[PDB]
RNA sequence: CUGGUGACUAUAGCAAGGAGGUCACACCUGUUCCCAUGCCGAACACAGAAGUUAAGCUCCUUAGCGUCGAUGGUAGUCGAACUUACGUUCCGCUAGAGUAGAACGUUGCCAGG
RNA sequence: UUGGCACCUCGAUGUCGGCUCAUCGCAUCCUGGGGCUGUAGUCGGUCCCAAGGGUUGGGCUGUUCGCCCAUUAAAGCGGUA
RNA sequence: CUGGGGCGGUCGCCUCCUAAAAGGUAACGGAGGCGCUCAAAGGUUCCCUCAGAAUGGUUGGAAAUCAUUCAUAGAGUGUAA
RNA sequence: UUAUUGGAGGUAGAGCACUGUUUGGACGAGGGGCCGUUACCGAAUUCAGACAAACUCCGAAUGCCAAUUAAUUUAACUUGGGAGUCAGAACAUGGGUGAUAAGGUCCGUGUUCGAAAGGGAAACAGCCCAGACCACCAGCUAAGGUCCCAAAAUAUAUGUUAAGUGGAAAAGGAUGUGGCGUUGCCCAGACAACUAGGAUGUUGGCUUAGAAGCAGCCAUCAUUUAAAGAGUGCGUAAUAGCUCACUAGUCGAGUGACACUGCGCCGAAAAUGUACCGGGGCUAAACAUAUUACCGAAGCUGUGGAUUGUCCUUUG
């Protein structure tokens, strides 16, 4: 049976997905050090008691409740506040 | 240069569809001297009134007991059906 | 008080709807429960209303 | 033969064809228009055929506007090849048309001439159409 | 009322027109001193008080731009029923655009008036 | 037809052409009946109805095809592993 | 590996889209990068703000350097997105 | 699981503010052929209108993560003993690929099969209904049905269809038929038919061999009219000739156009045999909209029985 020659694709590559995004919910209690948000750049900024790691990961510095908040007109941040 | 309408309540999608099938046009009256009012008009009568008074003419809209002098602020149209689908009445100040 | 009866089967229905049928306390087809009316119950009913019959 | 002078991507996902016409549903340049009532891809070759038909009937008296443009390349595999081994090469260019879109408009002629010209045009197209005027 | 310093998604902005000065803020006068310019006392820094509201700055007017923005309707859509129709029907949710309209900021603390 | 797919069959579903024997479809090659014709006649062109019957011997080539010689009313096109 | 196998192509890592607004998600689906570089292109303190355009100006032109104005990011961010 | 509340995120839609794509105008910073002004105006600007998986000034429904959270429900997790599984399939839907091919292929979501018997779909794993512990010559229902095969309506009311459409298909074609609207003319006589006229400048001008209403271009005007086109078709080489438009008369009541819709018609040709309702048959026993019955499963209920749990509780 007749069979034609086929070409090749130069595509077929992709990197591993990095599981970015929110790691804890607004209103959730977290312990100090818990990662809050994985990101490239500052899509979300560190707020109160929140640090920004070398790769922009947002993390809690204290035990407390996570709160995602507006930051100005276009930006936002995430904060952690100690519970009473 | 007059036409009467009827107040509406809270209407489902089927309610609006049945209105348009019956041949009435939903509309909203708003502007000076009035609160927003949701109304039904009759499409044929509205077309006659618009032909008489022009696109920018003033219409005397019977809204319940009251009568309001309004202008057609805008309208939504269905060109596949050649059917006026919605109307906005702007009660103009005097 | 609401009398709720499972009038259609859960066979062939999504697992989420089956979970709601279970949470309402219904077991077999044509089984019934008597529950206190409130928004939570009404929400469960609304989720599975194509499967159940409600009597006040 | 219409086609973009260039595109960023030559190999594109084929467009969605369900739904209604997003825009261009009114005659806006001329007096009369040809309104689609069914859905189809419309090729540059079909556009050109319809344009020539209507303009030749109008005998250069009036003005014609093509309201749709074939932005989208579509590919096709080479003859008698098996599945796989990458996407095929660009075959042509199409405009997606859904009910309500005005395909062509005409001005500067009588309504009767416009009707006959747009009838001749519509017979070249893979969609059902209707003669439409400017609304007011 | 003025100033300093905060809070708030520009409803706070821009633009245009107009008013203001012993207090204060500036422009402004200088380069001895600390300090400074890849050159420049322009700037930064310092010393100072002859002149000016010209500009900044503050205040007032507005709706041209920017900002905000309904109601009503439409698109889309969860679920259900019917369906293979580039679908239909019912229910809930409900845009974007646009329209009316809002708006030439609102406020905390401190020191002076 | 050339393919695409890989669903039956790999503890076997024999594969081209010819011969023998056919059988069916009609989208009709001839014969039958019609319409139109840029159908004078004799001939033709094109389309419609029609499947009853009929639809050839040779040269070359494994060939099917195809070309050729000589006929015929005609030397139909396909399906049936 | 492979829409049978051979032949062709590919094999690890990064970015985007496909991906159905959490995350994840395939095909020999659509596009590109990497196997380094920097002794500062690192740390810290202080200071600063672009690209482009218009108008003037000598060698100097459409673009060199100088000046004013406008210019909200259209610049830059070593190297793909 | 639901309710309420908060939050992350950029899809559907939408839009054009960015990156690209693109259609018509307007105008042109500026120079050239041009004297100032009749290319290019490639620039820029500007008005309006469109396109996008890898565009976004915007932005859902859902889904997702949570809550000193309420209601209903019955799981959940840890550790250890034993596994099997690593060929999946259809259907529906969101997508890629392919050709908006495949009972194709590859991902997302759901159901069913696998591993599911029973009823429906003629027969038919994957569709629709529904999950068989056992027995009954009891009852109610589901999907689907109720003229006969074959259980139950030759049911009730109002319509549509004439095509066996129902019981296979498109662009397109058509005085099929029903409904709802708009609108022209008309007893100051409409539409059709019949009687008569249908003329003059003039064979309009050009072109052509010829072109005289009637090959093709330019016009498309005037006079008598009770009206008649520089002419609607046939005809001629061109004329001629016939005819229409238009008008008057006869007659006497309706007549034409358009838009949106329901149901039908043609387009429609394959091979063993009717053979594209399961059959007979059907003009309803088809279709649409309502209403009341009934049939219909291993679903549910009734009665008795088995086993294993739970709870009262010796008993049962
Ligand atoms: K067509
Ligand atoms: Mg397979
Ligand atoms: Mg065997
Ligand atoms: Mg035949
Ligand atoms: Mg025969
Ligand atoms: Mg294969
Ligand atoms: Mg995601
Ligand atoms: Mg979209
Ligand atoms: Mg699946
Ligand atoms: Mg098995
Ligand atoms: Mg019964
Ligand atoms: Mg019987
Ligand atoms: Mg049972």
């Amino acid at each position: 049976a007749s069979k034609k020659g086929v070409s090749s694709t130069k595509n077929g590559r992709d990197s591993e997905s990095k599981r970015l995004g929110a790691k804890r919910a607004d209103g959730q209690f977290v312990t100090g050090g818990s990662i809050l948000y994985r990101q490239r750049g500052t899509k979300i900024y560190p707020g109160e008691n929140v640090g920004r790691g070398g790769d922009d990961t947002l993390f809690a510095k204290i035990d407390g409740v996570v709160k995602f908040e507006r930051k100005g007109r276009d930006k936002k941040q995430v904060s952690v506040y100690a519970v009473a | 240069s007059l036409k009467s309408i009827i107040r509406q309540g809270k209407q489902t999608r089927s309610d609006l569809k049945q209105l348009r099938k019956s041949g009435k046009v939903p509309a909203v009256v708003y502007g000076y001297g009035t609160k927003n009012v949701s109304v039904k008009v009759d499409e044929v009568e509205f077309i006659k009134v618009i032909r008489e008074v022009g696109r920018n003419g003033v219409i005397e809209l019977g809204v319940g007991s009251k009568t309001i002098k309004v202008m057609v602020a805008d309208y939504q149209f269905d060109p596949l059906k050649n059917q006026i689908t919605h109307i906005d009445f702007l009660a103009i100040n005097m | 008080k609401l009398q709720i009866t499972l009038t259609r089967s859960v066979i062939g229905r999504p697992e989420t709807q089956r979970k709601t049928v279970e949470a309402l306390g219904l077991k077999k087809t044509n089984s019934s429960v008597v529950v206190e009316d409130n928004p939570a119950i009404r929400g469960q009913i609304n989720k599975v209303k194509h499967l159940v019959t409600v009597e006040e | 033969m219409l086609l973009p002078k260039r595109v960023k991507y030559r190999r594109q996902h084929r467009p969605k064809t369900t739904g209604r016409s997003k825009g261009g549903n009114y005659v806006t340049f001329g007096e009369f228009g040809l309104q689609a009532t069914t859905t189809s891809w419309i090729t540059s070759r079909q556009i050109e055929s319809a344009r020539i038909a209507m303009t030749r009937y109008m005998k250069r008296g009036g003005k014609v506007w093509i309201k749709i443009f074939p932005h989208t390349p579509y590919t096709k595999k080479p003859l008698e090849v098996r599945m796989g081994a990458g996407k095929g090469a660009v075959e042509g260019w199409i405009a997606v048309v859904k009910p309500g879109r005005i395909l062509f408009e005409v001005a500067g002629v009588s309504e009767e001439v416009a009707r006959e010209a747009l009838r001749l045009a519509s017979h070249k197209l893979p969609v059902k159409t209707k003669f439409v005027k400017r609304e007011e």
